[PDB]
C-alpha cells in the first residue's frame, strides 16, 4: 500500500513522529515498512522497532490479563457465572495479540535475523524472537503451547550462547536477554531454580565487570541490574 | 506480583 | 462486525468489559452496535457511549496537537528540506479524527436525538453534537470551518434553551453543557466576553442553588463548578 | 495551556 511507496528515510522520520504522538500502532507499521526496504537497522532504528511493537503488544497483554481474570472469576462456581461474552471477547483480544506476535516473528524470520552482520544485532533479534514466542506462550493452551515454549527456549539459548562468546557481561543487550530468559524460566517454563540461578549469576558477573562498561551504556545496564535484583527479591 | 522484564528506553 | 444480530444486552456487557480492559475503540464499536439496536439508552448506557468515544477522540486530539506543533515549528524554521513528512502524518491523524467525529454525529442524527423521550436526554445528545462539531472545528480550515462552527453553536444553543426551561441550574448535564459552550466561545469562536459571562453566570446560579443538590449528583456538579472556576481564573 | 471541558466520569 502506502508504506512500500514511501522512501526509507521518510518511513524512519514518520516512525519518530508517531513515537512523539504516542501512536504506537502507526509507529510499528512505519518501522515494518522500513525493515521491508531490506537494509540493516542501526541501533537507534532497532530501538524504534522494539519500542513500537512492545507498546502495541503491551496494551494487548494488559487487556488479555484483565479479561482472563474476569473469565476465571466468572467460572468459579457460586459466582452467577452468567454468559459467553467474556470468553468471546477474551478470544477476540487473544487473536489480535497472536496476530501481532506473528507479524513480528515473520519480520524476524524474513528480514532481520539472517541478515545481521554483528553479534550485538544477532543477539538482539534472537532475544526478540524469544520474547514474542514468550508472549504467545502466555496465552497458549494445549499441545501448541509445548511447541511455542520450545521455540522461545531455543531462540533465547542461541542468543545466550552468542552473547557469552562475543559480548561483555555488562553489555545492555546481553543483560536484557538474560533478564528476559530468567523471566521465561520463572513465569513460563515452571523453572524457578533456573530463573534464580541465572539471574544471580548474571547480576554478579555484570557487577564484577561494571568498571569496564562504556558511559553511554551505564544507565541502561544499571536499570537491568536493578530489575534482576528486584526479581530475585520477589522470587526468594 | 509479576516478574519484571526489560523495559522500553530512550 | 455482524453486530446487527447480536443481543443488545451482550453488546452492553462487552462495552463494560472493554472499558475495564481500557480498550476504548472496541468499547465504542460495541456501544455503536447497541445504539443501532434502536432502543433508547439509559443513563449508564449514555455514560458508556460518551466515555468510549471521548477516549478515542481524546487520543486523536492529543496526537494531532503534538503533530501540528511540530509541523508549525518546522515551517517557522523554514529549512529547505524539512516539513512534508510531518504534514502528511498530521493529515493522516486528522482524517482518522474526522472519521470518528462523523461516526458520532451520524449516530446522533440517525438514532439518538430524534428518539429521546425526555428533556434530560435530549439536552445530553445536543450537547454531544455540539462537542463533536467543536472537535471538527479544532482541525478545520477556511470556509468549511465557518460552517462547522455554526453547526456547533446551533446545537449548543438549542441545548441551552431546553436546559434553562426544563432542568435545575445544578443538574450535571446542564452544567457540563454550559462549561463546554463556554469553552466553545473562548477557544473556537474567539468570543472571550461571552465565554466569561456564561461561565460566571453558570457558576453563580449553580452556587445559589447548591443547597438543593441531591448527594447522588453532588460530586459531578461540584467538579464542573470547579472547572468553571479554573477556566475563569485562566481567562481573567 | 488550554481551557478545561467536562471530563469522563464513572
Ligand atoms: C545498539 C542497539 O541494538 N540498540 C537497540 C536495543 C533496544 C533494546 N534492547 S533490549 O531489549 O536488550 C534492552 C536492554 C536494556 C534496557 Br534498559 C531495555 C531494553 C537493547 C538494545
Ligand atoms: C443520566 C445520564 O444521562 N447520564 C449520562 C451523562 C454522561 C455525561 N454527561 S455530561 O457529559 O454532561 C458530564 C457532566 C458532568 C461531568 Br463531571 C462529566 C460529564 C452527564 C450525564
Ligand atoms: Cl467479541
Ligand atoms: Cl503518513
Ligand atoms: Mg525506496
Ligand atoms: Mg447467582
Ligand atoms: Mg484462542
Ligand atoms: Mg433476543
Ligand atoms: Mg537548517
Ligand atoms: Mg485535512
Ligand atoms: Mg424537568
Amino acid at each position: 500500500g502506502a508504506m512500500g511507496s514511501m522512501e526509507r528515510a521518510s518511513l524512519i522520520q514518520k516512525a519518530k513522529l508517531a513515537e512523539q504522538a504516542e501512536r504506537y500502532e502507526d509507529m510499528a507499521a512505519f518501522m515494518k515498512g522500513a525493515v521491508e526496504k531490506g537494509e540493516e537497522l542501526s541501533c537507534e532504528e532497532r530501538n524504534l522497532l522494539s519500542v513500537a511493537y512492545k507498546n502495541v503488544v503491551g496494551g494487548q497483554r494488559a487487556a488479555w490479563r484483565v479479561l482472563s481474570s474476569i473469565e476465571q472469576k466468572s467460572n468459579e462456581e457460586g459466582s452467577e457465572e452468567k454468559g459467553p461474552e467474556v470468553r468471546e471477547y477474551r478470544e477476540k483480544v487473544e487473536t489480535e495479540l497472536q496476530g501481532v506476535c506473528d507479524t513480528v516473528l515473520g519480520l524476524l524470520d524474513s528480514h532481520l535475523i539472517k541478515e545481521a552482520g554483528d553479534a550485538e544485532s544477532r543477539v538482539f533479534y534472537l532475544k526478540m524472537k524469544g520474547d514474542y514466542y514468550r508472549y504467545l506462550a502466555e496465552v497458549a493452551t494445549g499441545d501448541d503451547k509445548k511447541r511455542i515454549i520450545d521455540s522461545a527456549r531455543s531462540a533465547y539459548q542461541e542468543a545466550m550462547d552468542i552473547s557469552k562468546k562475543e559480548m561483555p557481561p555488562t553489555n545492555p543487550i546481553r543483560l536484557g536477554l538474560a533478564l528476559n530468559f530468567s523471566v521465561f524460566h520463572y513465569e513460563i517454563a515452571n523453572s524457578p531454580e533456573e530463573a534464580i540461578s541465572l539471574a544471580k549469576t548474571t547480576f554478579d558477573e555484570a557487577m564484577a565487570d561494571l568498571h569496564t562498561l562504556s558511559e553511554d551504556s551505564y544507565k541502561d545496564s544499571t536499570l537491568i541490574m536493578q530489575l534482576l535484583r528486584d526479581n530475585l527479591t520477589l522470587w526468594t | 506480583d509479576r516478574s519484571s522484564s526489560a523495559p522500553n528506553v530512550h
